[PDB]
């Protein structure tokens, strides 16, 4: 059967240039063409980069691309390479390789895993969390809301547990959002409040860019 | 240039067992007048994942993909996806795309939502921790939880009067109960935090104005 | 037929090259596929030579390194090819220093497969590089400017006057005569210094020479020194026709020395513009005996003073200084009229790599452009010329402007080789030749002559070998400019004998009838193969077909025929016409090759050459379908009335493809025709739907099927027949995307019927 | 069945001196077939007395023709007075060409440029491919005048660029000064002829375009950019022209003129002496003998039609029945009619109405038939 693999994520500073790869196997490799595509979040869904075909090296790109992109092929290897020359904070985004149904016309038959660029200056920062003390007028309440600020953290991703991961239902990590240029993240959890404090709510938060882990205990 | 798209609507409210249609529309005919086919590809794909093809000729599937799936949409220029009866599985975002000529683009997708009976949001106030106001750094944090629908807005007040800049709220998602959350942040310095004495955040949904108060 | 033209690659128009041919490479042994083009010289691209590939869906020339580098005009470029490398010539102008002629011949580049320098050959002086008994391998068993400053004092009386005009004349009339290059100005001094005329006006040597009777005595002081500084500010001077190169003389006539001359001799002689000046003194009169006019005048002249320094005794004796100063200014001028012989030769005209080391090259113009081809030995540097015994003078002379040497092509035998030479000038409407050995002696001889004055037979030449089993098989010889209406062209496809070698004439073929400018013929190449049927196909060029008509948008047309066991094809199977590939293409069919693959799909492709653009036309894989078909009941019993299954599947019998292609982006369409032929069909369709226009979409695979129902007609059925076999026609047809499409699109086999038949 | 009709049958006419010539009749006939139904048109033509000439001389200014030169500079008066014997109105131009300014067929050398005569005491102009001197004028003066302002010139091979001036003749009609009347192009030379082809040998690739390109002075100055016109070419555009040509060639280069006439359709070929002393016998007897040649042709036909002629040279004539496919006949005297059988069929009906012009070759005269068909 037929299959893509990628390189992976890739962190680079802005005015770089990175040369992702797209692996083929269980196809003859220079009788289909490889296409490439750009999906960005924020509901830009996708957009056409360009195609090459290895059997010839031949290439076509969309204007938009002209000059960003540059695609190539080695035939011994049986991978494809795409080269993105000075990114900006815009390319952020998760590009895929692709290649052309054999009968009929689909652009993109069969698509690689995934690869993921981000285009920062900020260095490896760990995260600092600050628990979130309920309001004097929830202490009231059958239900109490606890949570916990994990601001300032680069790169991603972090992750968020209570009660060394014992506790399971309640918690809602909401995805992160960039302030300036570094991360921001929160979570928050519902836990009964004849439970609290009469009983140790905690919560974990791991980095592992900086290898960090953080304990913090929640206190009235 | 480029062939433009019309997908809608953006998203759908469906129930498993229903019925349901998407469209998008063409600036261009796609009747490639020699084979006669409608050169248009339906794609496939849930979070985290990558897309999928469904079907590549504007009427003929894809193998492996279950008959629920229709493609229609004859005409050239006005295409409908349809599917006969929903689940789980086919919860996703669903991108129509030009095949017949260059630039090749997208419709920009359509998802899908299971609906549920209305929920009012759950909020909740928390004051700045401690231990930031020793690093000089003050922020105010409010989380709303389980509501639906999805769409809410919210309004942030300091002694009653409204501030809209310093604030960034997250990302709104859907659980797996068929509920959403959502929160918004409040960046202030330490000093610009006791140059106030009460804070407040206002919530906006189908009912009656929900707010929470601190000082 | 199976050529794309809905997806042409161009060169950009108004691009660095101007291309005037193009050519297909392949180095055997990276396999990498070129797009060779060639280009007059111009000020953004030196030339001649251009390696062009396929990049962003454009072709992108760059130049070829190691090339010959024109100068000037455009004299001609030429390119050939083979497996051992690639050969380039060019035209070169040198001018011999010492005469009025000039050489006219090639200077060649041969480079290796990957395109490296091999070897270099400059033709000048051919004398030197010939060897008469080479053997013939074939497998066997600034001119010169004078100035004269006439001397006008009064001492000198009327009749020494008209002597001393008498002498210049003569001097003038007998330096022209022997020497072509020679200019002359006259500037008479005394009180005053007055051109009589300068060196613009000596381009008129008879006008010039009536001036010289026209003058006028000044009759005053001598101021000579006067004379000499006025000819060295006006009439030596870019602005009074002088030029820089040209040697400068003087020849100075006074009959005294000076006396009164406001400026000084010894400054007018050291002056800066004097150096290079060739000053001669005549001295005339008893006056010049006397010391100090003897020392004004070894002054003047310049040493040797024996040969410059000059004294008469009277104007008389003038007239015969003539021979010590002819002797003394001009330099011989040698022969002129002398034969032409290999001077003009063109070498390279023409060009063919007969292996590593040997070329074939031509020389139109070799003996009074009698022609011939020079085998030339790139390695060891010599060089045998060969060419039409000339026998006695009666009939070399007869063989003048034949141009022979125009085309040069090899045949290749089952056990040697053969060169032939085109002549399109023989007799007047052309003429073929081939190289007969005999011993020592080998020389070119007619074995094919045109019919029609003015056709210019011969002058393309093309041999193809139809099943490449390495022997030539046809010849096809062109005569462009064959006149019925106008200029519409004629090809010959001559058949070669496999037991001696002859010619015999197979067929005569045309341009498409409607067009009285074709120039049919131009351009013919063997494209290698195209359709894939292991048999070599070829192309002819009519460049002129619809000039000058509507807009005039794009002409000429390319005819692409397709060779059988028996040889070439009657009729063409394709016409690619200018206008259906792109605007703005001029003279579309004058340069072609093919045979190589450089769009990747393995296949083989073409290159069309404009004039001024080059062209690549990707080649389409051709399809062979195999029908098959099942009956249930295998065969009808009397009185059957059911319904009779039918099982049809067809299958992709040509190994071109690769399975999993299918038929790519084409949908099979196909009918059925139940009972052909009866006036009242006994069965007929279940569903006429399922029938007519049926069209399907390929599995994929190798095989595509389908079924059928088959039911009996309506009411009764005739007596007149009921047991005869039941004949279904299952006629097929490929439906194929209109446009611009990635991969080239299957075509069905031309020479296939695209439908079976099967009985009941 | 068929029908034809007779839309101007203007009677023939010799002409009064002021207007009224008139050698061909009918001139407007309208034609309806059924296909395989033959229909006989009638054509009659006679030929004028004293129809009016307009003769080009265009000249080889070779070396070799030096003393050429000196004898024509003074035969203009006789050669006017020669065809005023046989024509009313005649007027005579002139024109000289050598060859293309380019090695191998021209020295380029500077000096032999300025001066390609082998010696410098001699006039010498310096080559060139075309120079038109003298527009047609009746007047005998203007020609020797400008005729003896011109002097010989020079080149390097052997054949002449003299096709170049037969097509720019042919082409610049304005220029030239060409009536609509007998038309009569006079080239003379000692030697043969280039044509296409031969220019690759001086690194020229354009093929010669039917454009006038004569400058403000009469001189083909872009001679070097195109190639030598071939010889259909010429026939094409002499035949469009209406032109007739006369070859004086000297008795070396006939056999190649007399094959070149063969393909034009009208002209004469004749033996011009070493020093051109016969041109005006010359021009007289090709003149005679190629008036008395009257030609009937026809223009390109539409799809499935046919044509055949029967030429009549008298009243009493046979009917023969032969299928020629241009009508013919020879030895016509002045002041005499002949009658020529023009028999059209058709196989096909067309789709719109078509045109013919029945023409006789070397007179303006024409004739439009309208064909049309039915079933
Ligand atoms: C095919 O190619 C061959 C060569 O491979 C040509 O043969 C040559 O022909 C030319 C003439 O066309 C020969 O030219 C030689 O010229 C020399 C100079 O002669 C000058 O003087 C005479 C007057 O005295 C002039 O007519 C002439 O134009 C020159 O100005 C002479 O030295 C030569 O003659 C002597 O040598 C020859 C050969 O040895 C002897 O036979 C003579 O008796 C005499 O001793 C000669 O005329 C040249 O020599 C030829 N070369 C060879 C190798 O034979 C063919 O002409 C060519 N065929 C065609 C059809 O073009
Ligand atoms: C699939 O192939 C069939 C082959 O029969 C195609 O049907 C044929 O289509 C052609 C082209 O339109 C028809 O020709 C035209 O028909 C009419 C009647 O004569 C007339 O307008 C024109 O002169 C012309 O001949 C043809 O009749 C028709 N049928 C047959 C039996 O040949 C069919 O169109 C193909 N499918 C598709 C989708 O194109
Ligand atoms: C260059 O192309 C030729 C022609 O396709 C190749 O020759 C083939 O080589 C393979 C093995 O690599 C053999 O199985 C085939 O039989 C060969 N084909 C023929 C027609 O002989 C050649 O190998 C290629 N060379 C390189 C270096 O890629
Ligand atoms: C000779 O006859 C031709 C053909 O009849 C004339 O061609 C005319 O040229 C003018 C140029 O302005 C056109 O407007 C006319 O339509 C053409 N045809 C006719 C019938 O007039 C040509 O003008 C005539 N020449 C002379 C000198 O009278
Ligand atoms: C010089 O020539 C001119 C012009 O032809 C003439 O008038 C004059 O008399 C000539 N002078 C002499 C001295 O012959
Ligand atoms: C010119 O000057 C030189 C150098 O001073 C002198 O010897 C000579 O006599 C001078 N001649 C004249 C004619 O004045
Ligand atoms: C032609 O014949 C007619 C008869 O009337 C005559 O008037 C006219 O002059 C003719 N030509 C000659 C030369 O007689
Ligand atoms: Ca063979
Ligand atoms: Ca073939
Ligand atoms: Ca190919
Ligand atoms: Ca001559
Ligand atoms: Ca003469
Ligand atoms: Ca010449």
């Amino acid at each position: 059967m037929v299959q893509l693999q990628r390189a992976g994520p890739t962190i680079v500073k802005p005015g770089s240039a990175v040369k992702l790869s797209c692996k083929a196997t269980g196809f003859a490799y220079e009788d289909y063409y490889i296409f490439w595509v750009r999906q960005r979040e924020g509901g830009n869904g996708q957009k056409w980069i360009g195609r090459i075909h290895p059997g010839s090296g031949e290439t076509k790109y969309n204007d938009k691309f002209k000059g960003k992109a540059t695609l190539t092929a080695d035939t011994e290897a049986s991978s494809a390479y795409m080269r993105l020359t000075s990114l900006t904070s815009e390319d952020t985004a998760v590009w895929y390789c692709g290649w052309e149904r054999s009968v009929g016309r689909a652009t993109f038959a069969y698509w690689g895993q995934g690869t993921s660029v981000t285009v920062s200056s900020a260095k490896t920062t760990p995260p600092s969390v600050y628990p979130l003390a309920p309001g004097s007028a929830a202490q009231t309440n059958s239900m109490v809301t606890l949570g916990c600020l994990v601001k300032g953290y680069f790169p991603e991703p972090v992750t968020v547990t209570w009660n060394s991961g014992s506790l399971s239902s309640g918690v809602h990590t909401f995805p992160a959002v960039l302030q300036s240029d570094l991360y921001t993240l929160s979570s928050s959890v519902t836990v009964p409040s004849s439970t609290w404090p009469s009983e140790t709510v905690t919560c974990n938060v791991a980095h592992p860019a900086s290898s960090t882990k953080v304990d913090k205990k929640i206190v009235p | 240039a480029a062939i433009t798209f019309n997908l809608a609507p953006e998203s759908l409210v469906v129930t498993a067992g229903s019925k349901v249609t998407f469209s998008c529309k063409a600036s261009q005919d796609f009747l490639n007048s020699a084979t006669k086919r409608n050169y248009l590809t339906w794609y496939q794909q849930r979070d985290g994942k990558p897309p999928k093809l469904l079907i590549y000729w504007a009427s003929a599937r894809l193998s492996g993909v279950p008959a629920r799936f229709t493609g229609s949409g004859g005409g050239g220029t006005e295409f409908t996806l349809t599917i006969s009866s929903v689940k789980a599985a086919d919860i996703g975002t669903y991108y129509c795309r030009q095949l017949r000529s260059r630039p090749l683009t997208f419709g920009g997708g359509t998802k899908l939502t299971v609906k549920q009976p209305k929920s009012s949001p759950s909020v909740t106030l928390f004051p700045p921790s401690s231990e930031e106001l020793e690093t000089n750094k003050a922020t105010l944090v409010c989380t709303i939880t389980d509501f639906y629908p999805g769409v809410v807005t919210v309004d942030w007040k300091v002694d009653g009067t409204p501030v809209t800049q310093g604030m960034e709220t997250t990302q709104p998602s859907k659980q797996s109960n068929n509920k959403y959350m959502a929160s918004s942040y409040l960046t202030l310095t330490a000093r610009a935090w006791e140059r106030h004495s009460s804070y407040s955040c206002q919530v906006t949904h189908e009912g009656h104005t929900v707010e929470k108060s601190l000082s | 037929f199976n050529v794309d033209v809905a997806r042409p690659w161009l060169t950009p128009k108004g691009g660095a090259p101007f291309v005037l041919s193009s050519l297909l490479h392949q180095d055997p042994s990276t396999n990498q596929t070129w797009l060779l083009v060639t280009s007059p010289r111009t000020k953004r691209t030196p030339g001649p030579l251009h390696r062009c590939s396929l990049v962003q869906d454009e072709i992108l020339c760059h130049p070829v390194e190691h090339v010959p580098i024109p100068k000037g005009r455009h004299r001609g470029v030429t390119v050939v090819r083979s497996h051992h490398g690639v050969l380039i010539c060019i035209q070169v102008l040198v001018r011999r220093p010492h005469s009025l002629s000039s050489e006219l011949t090639g200077t060649c580049s041969l480079l290796g497969p990957d395109l490296r320098p091999q070897a270099q050959a400059n033709f000048f002086d051919l004398e030197n590089l010939l060897d008469p008994d080479a053997r013939v391998d074939t497998g066997d068993c600034a001119g010169t400017e004078i100035a004269i400053i006439l001397d006008g004092s009064g001492s000198i009386d009327p009749p020494d006057f008209q002597r001393a005009k008498d002498f210049i004349s003569n001097m003038m009339r007998n330096f022209y005569e022997k020497c072509f290059e020679c200019n002359f100005a006259l500037v008479q001094y005394g009180g005053v210094i007055q051109t009589e005329f300068d060196l613009r006006d000596s381009q008129d040597v008879m006008a010039s020479l009536a001036r010289v009777q026209n003058i006028t005595q000044v009759g005053s002081v001598t101021k000579t020194a006067s004379a000499m500084q006025h000819v060295l500010d006006s009439i030596f001077t870019s602005s009074h026709g002088s030029r820089r190169k040209a040697s400068k003389v003087m020849v100075v006539l006074t009959d005294g020395g000076i006396f009164e001359d406001p400026l000084n001799l010894t400054t007018v002689i050291n002056s800066p513009k004097m150096q290079g000046v060739e000053r001669f003194a005549i001295g005339v009169g008893e006056e010049f005996k006397s010391a100090r006019t003897a020392r004004e005048l070894n002054l003047i002249a310049s040493d040797p003073d024996e040969t410059h320094a000059f004294k008469v005794t009277n104007y008389m004796a003038l007239d015969g200084l003539l021979s010590k100063l002819r002797y003394n200014i001009i330099s011989m001028e040698g022969t002129v009229g002398d034969a032409l012989h290999y001077q003009l030769a063109q070498i390279g005209f023409s060009a063919q790599i007969l292996d590593e080391r040997q070329v074939l090259l031509g020389a139109v113009g070799a003996f009074d452009w009698s022609g011939g081809a020079l085998l030339y030995d790139t390695r060891s540097r010599r060089g045998r010329f060969l060419n039409q015994t000339a026998a006695a003078a009666a009939d070399a002379e007869a063989a003048q402007y034949s141009y022979l040497g125009y085309a040069v092509a090899v045949l290749h035998k089952t056990c040697s080789l053969s060169y032939i030479a085109g002549a399109p000038r023989y007799k007047h409407h052309g003429a073929v030749f081939e190289l007969q050995k005999e011993g020592r002696e080998a020389s070119f001889l007619p074995v094919l002559e045109g019919e029609q004055m003015g056709s210019y037979f011969g002058s393309e030449l093309c041999p193809v070998d139809i099943d490449m089993d390495g022997s030539t098989d046809f010849l096809l010889v062109a005569a462009p400019f064959y006149h019925v209406h106008g200029e519409e062209g004629r090809v010959y496809v001559y058949r070669l004998s496999e037991q001696d070698g002859s010619f015999s004439l197979a067929r005569i073929l045309s341009g498409h009838p409607g067009f009285t400018n074709a120039r049919f013929g131009f351009a013919m190449a063997a494209m290698g193969d195209l359709s894939q049927d292991k048999l070599t196909d070829v192309a002819i060029g009519a460049p002129l077909e619809g000039f000058g008509a509507d807009d005039g948008a794009s002409f000429g047309s390319v005819y692409i025929y397709n060779g059988h066991w028996d040889g070439l094809s009657a009729s063409p199977s394709q016409r690619i016409r200018a206008s259906t590939v792109a605007p703005g293409l001029q003279y579309f069919g004058m340069s072609m090759a093919g045979g190589f693959d450089i769009s990747g799909d393995g296949l083989a492709d073409i290159t069309v050459g404009t004039l001024g653009q080059a062209v690549v036309f990707r080649s389409r894989p051709v399809v062979r379908l195999k029908v098959s078909m099942a009956f249930t009941p295998s065969a009808l019993p009397i009185g059957f009335n059911g319904v009779v299954n039918v099982r049809l599947c067809f299958e992709i019998s040509s190994v071109t493809t690769a399975s999993e292609s299918g038929l790519r982006e084409a949908l099979l369409n196909f009918t059925l025709d139940v009972d052909v032929g009866k006036q009242r069909r006994r069965l007929q369709c279940s569903d006429v739907r399922s029938c007519l226009g049926c069209l399907r979409e390929w599995s994929s695979g190798s095989q595509l099927c389908e079924d059928l129902l088959l039911m009996p007609t309506e009411g009764e059925l005739c007596e007149e027949d009921c047991f005869s076999n039941a004949s279904v026609k299952v006629s097929y047809q490929l439906q194929t995307p209109e446009g611009q499409t990635d991969h080239p699109q299957p075509i069905l086999d031309r020479y296939t019927e695209p439908f079976a038949i099967f009985q009941l | 069945r068929g029908q034809q009709e007779v839309l101007q049958d203007q009677p023939l006419s010799q002409g009064a001196r002021g207007e009224g010539a008139t050698q061909l009749a009918p001139q407007r006939v309208r034609v309806t077939l059924r296909p395989g139904e033959p229909q006989q048109l009638q054509v009659r033509f006679l030929r004028a007395e004293g129809y009016p000439v307009d003769l080009y001389y265009l000249m080889d200014l070779s070396y070799s023709m030096k003393d050429d030169l000196e004898r024509v500079r003074q035969l203009g008066h006789a050669l006017l007075v020669r065809l005023q014997e046989v024509t009313h109105s005649v007027r005579i131009g002139f024109g000289s060409f050598v060859d293309k300014t380019v090695l191998p067929f021209v020295s380029t050398v500077p000096s032999k440029l300025r001066h390609p005569c082998p010696t410098r005491l001699e006039r010498c102009q310096s080559p060139f491919s075309f120079h038109h001197v003298l527009s047609l004028t009746g007047d005998a003066q203007a020609f020797e005048r400008e005729v003896g302002r011109q002097s010989v010139s020079g080149n390097l091979d052997s054949p002449e660029g003299g096709f170049d001036a037969i097509l720019q003749a042919a082409l610049c009609q304005e220029q030239i000064g060409w009536r609509n009347v007998s038309r009569l192009l006079v080239f003379t030379s000692d030697d043969t002829f280039h044509t296409a082809g031969d220019g690759k040998l001086g690194g020229i690739f354009m093929p010669s375009d039917g454009h006038c390109h004569l400058d403000s002075n009469g001189l083909y100055s872009r001679s070097t950019e195109f190639d030598y016109p071939s010889v259909g070419q010429v026939a094409q555009a002499l035949s469009a022209a209406n032109i007739q040509p006369i070859f004086a060639v000297t008795s070396a280069a006939l056999p190649v003129y007399q094959e070149l006439s063969k393909l034009i359709p009208k002209s004469a070929v004749g033996e011009l002496s070493e020093d051109s002393s016969n041109v005006v016998q010359l021009i007289m007897d090709a003149y005679n003998s190629l008036s008395s040649t009257v030609t009937l042709e026809h223009s390109s036909l539409p799809p499935g039609v046919h044509i055949s002629y029967e030429s009549q040279c008298e009243g009493p004539e046979k009917r023969e029945g032969k299928a020629e496919d241009r009508g013919q006949c020879n030895h016509v005297r002045i002041n005499q009619t002949v009658t020529f059988w023009v028999s059209l069929q058709a196989t096909h009906c067309l789709p719109e109405p078509h045109l013919l012009r029945l023409r006789a070759l070397g007179f303006s005269e024409e004739l439009i038939v309208e064909l049309h068909t039915l079933c």
